[PDB]
């Protein structure tokens, strides 16, 4: 079963999961450079991050 | 820059590949002189090369970026330098879709540079003016407090994004339509008016079912009117909502067919409601729908809020490219307040290129303003609010009060310094007649005394 | 092994039923308010019927 | 419960654990909990962690 | 206070005059001055409107080809 | 009665979608329909009057 679901997931997910930060980049190649993170929610607490990509 | 940037862009080839030689490296030639600032090193990517600012979120690593970077500087540098042949251009500046081109190497820039250009007002002036604006927040007992927070921030900034000479309301609606108090809108002191409306937005609890059409019913209507002010032009409304459940073509045909109405619909956050009826709507009525998923709110707001309104300007507009001067405001770099004349630059077949401008120190604006034959005051009121009158100093006005809660604090100046002529200096009715006379600009040499008490340091004369 | 499934299937269906009632009531409870301002990811929170199923 | 309900701290999240003036921390990828209480507080779990407090 | 009462009578017999300044330390401080000292800030909103605005230029909006590109 | 109960299940499963306090959409009409099920079941209660009462 490990094999079966393996074969299922691979030929259905292989291109996926190469995640960015956050969704706001999409193409895991368009990704590059820094990227804001606002603590909590208030748009007066910015913090830079050399984000993306994600494995 | 118009005549020339139009050409290179027409022949920029725009081939990808790149990688090799662009621009690149980083020039670094120290200097110091007039117009403050020690020119030295300036390349995030006088004379000596050119500075090229980028949005801190935008990354110097794209087909689009460098492709611009070539053709822009590739000719701009030369002729702008030719413009330096005639001192003293204080800050020649180019502004594109993204990156700045600052001539001569003023050094950009633990502070975070949240600064953009699409947002920064002089650029906003350079694309489609003016704008009759009527917001419809959807406060319907439907949005959570989450997307409510987001949308709250959204209006909260967008009005800042909104032009500072364009009328605006806020039509909250659900189970009933209603307005934040004013009922006229607005001219905007920017300072006070926008603040009122904004803080009013600050309290905007969701509560009630979606009337939908009824809000529209007032939306066109509150947009309709005729009685005074209004400032006739483009006539557009902006829905910020989770997702409409219906078409409302009935009301549309009932009040629109001239299609002077526009619709900008902004679905936000996640939710799951269909974009359909909405996506139907803006396209239905000339208008360009697009979303704000999280806090991508900054750049997305500007991205087509102006350009979609740039359509008429792209068309018959061409002889219209007369320079479009701005209201006074502080420079992003330390320098003091500086008026900036802008002009648009067109593509070739597409949706407009980019908006060049010149900084003009109000300092040297004062250099033309002699102060020696006299010893009291000049004052130079704008076509509407403000002058540059030596009746005041150099700080961003500000709303009212509020000491910030120190507890949460462990987003830095926004400008413009808008001012009433009326408030810059003492009221006299007759003098009010005078500013209301000059604001139309009709009268020429018309002049007379008004006997009047006058404020000084801290006690008045007459 | 599979022959047992024919026996257990009814009880499995009752399990599906318990899943159903609990899910719907949940939807009309937690998700019956659902809202929570700030600040993601929130994950599953009964905002929709399938969502309540998975949760 | 006398401990969990309260805290005191300051500066970079490097306040000493389990040696007087010490407290349980919110999970987080960083944790600081602005309150303020000097430079950020530093210890609550009855509600920010949710109910779990022994009070 | 009592001196401001004698001052009140002095007013009955000088020039109480609110005079807002939008400048100062950020906040929109009001200033009475007589012909006692700077305080906080408040009020405006207004009901009756005034000061005619103007433009009478450009305002391009008429079109002959609004492409239905929409989004997306 | 069984199939109308199935109608209950379906109509409610839809009814959960969505909520978020007020607003409402398609379910707004179903709101009568629960009265419909009500009166039907109540008619079966009228039959229950003919049943066995305390027995
Ligand atoms: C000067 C320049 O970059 N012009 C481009 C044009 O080549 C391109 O076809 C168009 C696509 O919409 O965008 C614009
Ligand atoms: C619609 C279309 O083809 N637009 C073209 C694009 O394909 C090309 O990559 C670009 C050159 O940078 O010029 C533009
Ligand atoms: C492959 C190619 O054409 N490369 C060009 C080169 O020909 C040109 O001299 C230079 C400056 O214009 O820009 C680059
Ligand atoms: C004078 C000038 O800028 N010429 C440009 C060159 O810089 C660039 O590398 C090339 C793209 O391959 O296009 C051309
Ligand atoms: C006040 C002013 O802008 N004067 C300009 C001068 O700076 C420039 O060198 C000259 C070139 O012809 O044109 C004139
Ligand atoms: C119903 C509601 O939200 N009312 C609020 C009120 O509580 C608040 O004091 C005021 C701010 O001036 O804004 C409004
Ligand atoms: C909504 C509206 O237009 N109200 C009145 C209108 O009834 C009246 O005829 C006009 C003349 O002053 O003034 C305005
Ligand atoms: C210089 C000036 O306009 N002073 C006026 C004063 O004459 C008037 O009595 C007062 C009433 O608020 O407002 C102020
Ligand atoms: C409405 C009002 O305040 N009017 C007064 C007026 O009666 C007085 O003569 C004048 C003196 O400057 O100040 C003002
Ligand atoms: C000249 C003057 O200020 N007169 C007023 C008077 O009108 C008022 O009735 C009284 C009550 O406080 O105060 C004083
Ligand atoms: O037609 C669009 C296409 O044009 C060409 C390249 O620029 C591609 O990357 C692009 O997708």
């Amino acid at each position: 079963l490990q094999f079966m679901f393996a074969c299922i997931g691979v030929q259905l997910f292989k291109g996926k999961f190469f995640s960015c930060n956050d969704l706001s980049k999409m193409t895991e190649e368009e990704c590059r450079g820094y990227y804001y993170v606002y603590k909590d929610g208030d748009p007066t607490q910015m913090e830079l991050r050399p984000r993306q990509w994600i494995h | 820059l118009a005549l020339e940037a139009e050409k290179v862009q027409a022949a920029h080839q725009w081939r990808e590949d790149f990688a090799s030689n662009e621009v690149v490296y980083y020039n670094a030639k120290d200097d110091l002189d007039p117009e403050k600032n020690d020119s030295e090193p300036g390349s995030q990517r006088s004379y000596q090369h050119a500075a090229v600012h980028i949005p801190t979120d935008i990354y110097e690593g794209s087909t689009i970026v460098l492709n611009e970077l070539n053709w822009t500087s590739a000719l701009d540098d030369v002729f702008k330098k030719n413009r330096e042949e005639d001192p003293s251009l204080l800050w020649q500046v180019f502004g594109s879709a993204t990156g700045l081109a600052r001539y001569y190497p003023a050094s950009p820039w633990n502070k975070i540079d949240l600064y953009d250009v699409r947002r920064r007002p002089w650029y906003i002036q350079g694309a489609a003016s003016p704008k009759d604006m009527l917001i419809l927040v959807d406060v319907s007992g439907s949005v959570s407090g989450l997307t409510l927070k987001l949308i709250r921030t959204s209006v909260s900034e967008m009005l800042e994004t909104l032009s500072d000479d364009d009328f605006v309301n806020v039509a909250s609606f659900n189970s009933n339509a209603q307005d934040v108090s004013c009922f006229q809108h607005l001219v905007q002191a920017n300072v006070r008016n926008k603040k009122v409306l904004k803080d009013a937005v600050n309290n905007i609890t969701a509560k009630g079912i979606t009337d939908y059409k009824k809000g529209f019913s007032f939306a066109f209507e509150q947009l309709l009117n005729y009685n005074v002010s209004r400032a006739n032009c483009n006539k557009i409304i902006m829905l910020f909502t989770d997702g409409g459940e219906e078409r409302a073509q009935e009301i549309f045909a009932k009040y629109n067919k001239d299609k002077k109405v526009r619709v900008f619909t902004f679905s936000v956050g996640q939710h799951n409601y269909d974009r359909g009826p909405i996506q139907w709507m803006a396209c239905e009525n000339k208008g360009y729908y697009y979303e704000i998923p999280s806090i991508g709110a900054i750049r997305i707001n500007t991205q087509e809020y102006l350009d979609v309104l740039g359509r008429p300007m792209v068309l018959a507009g061409d002889k219209a490219k007369q320079v479009q001067w701005t209201n006074v405001y502080l420079d992003a770099l330390e320098l003091g307040l500086v008026i900036t004349g802008t002009l648009p630059v067109f593509n070739i077949t597409g949706q407009f290129e980019n908006k060049t401008n010149l900084k003009n120190q109000l300092i040297l604006g004062v250099m033309g303003v002699d102060v020696s034959l006299e010893d009291i005051k000049r004052l130079t009121p704008r076509f509407t609010l403000c002058p540059n009158g030596y009746y005041f100093a150099i700080d961003p006005n500000g709303y009212v009060l509020l000491h910030p809660n120190l507890q949460p604090k462990p987003p830095k100046s926004q400008e413009p310094v808008t001012l009433d002529f009326l408030d810059a200096e003492l009221e006299n009715d007759i003098k009010v007649e005078i500013r209301n006379k000059m604001i139309d600009g009709e009268s020429g040499e018309k002049t007379f005394r008004t006997l009047v008490k006058s404020q000084d340091e801290r006690y008045i004369d007459k | 092994l599979l022959n047992s499934i024919r026996s257990i299937a009814s009880l499995l269906l009752l399990l599906f039923l318990f899943i159903i009632i609990f899910a719907l009531l949940g939807m009309q409870l937690f998700g019956g308010r659902y809202d929570f301002e700030d600040t993601e990811v929130r994950r599953s929170n009964f905002d929709n019927f399938p969502q309540a199923l998975i949760s | 419960m006398h401990k969990t309900c309260y805290y005191i701290g300051t500066d970079i999240v490097a306040t000493v654990e389990n040696e007087k003036p010490s407290p349980c921390a919110r999970t987080g990828s960083g944790r600081p909990c602005t309150i303020n209480g000097s430079e950020c507080r530093g210890g609550w779990p009855g509600p920010n962690h949710g109910i779990t407090h022994f009070d | 206070c009592i001196t401001e009462q004698t001052q009140y009578f002095f007013d009955n017999d000088d020039c109480g005059n609110c005079s807002r300044i939008f400048h100062v330390e950020k906040l929109m401080n009001t200033n009475l001055i007589f012909i006692p000292c700077d305080t906080r800030l408040l009020i405006q909103a207004e009901q009756t409107s005034d000061g005619p605005d103007p433009c009478d230029m450009v305002k391009q909006p008429r079109y002959r080809k609004g492409p239905d590109v929409c989004f997306d | 009665i069984l199939l109308t109960i199935f109608a209950n299940c379906v109509a409610l499963a839809v009814y959960l979608p969505m909520p978020e306090d007020d607003n409402n959409s398609l379910n707004l009409g179903l709101e009568k329909l629960e009265y419909f099920f009500l009166t039907v079941f109540s008619i079966e209660a009228a039959m229950k009057i003919i049943a066995y009462g305390f027995l």
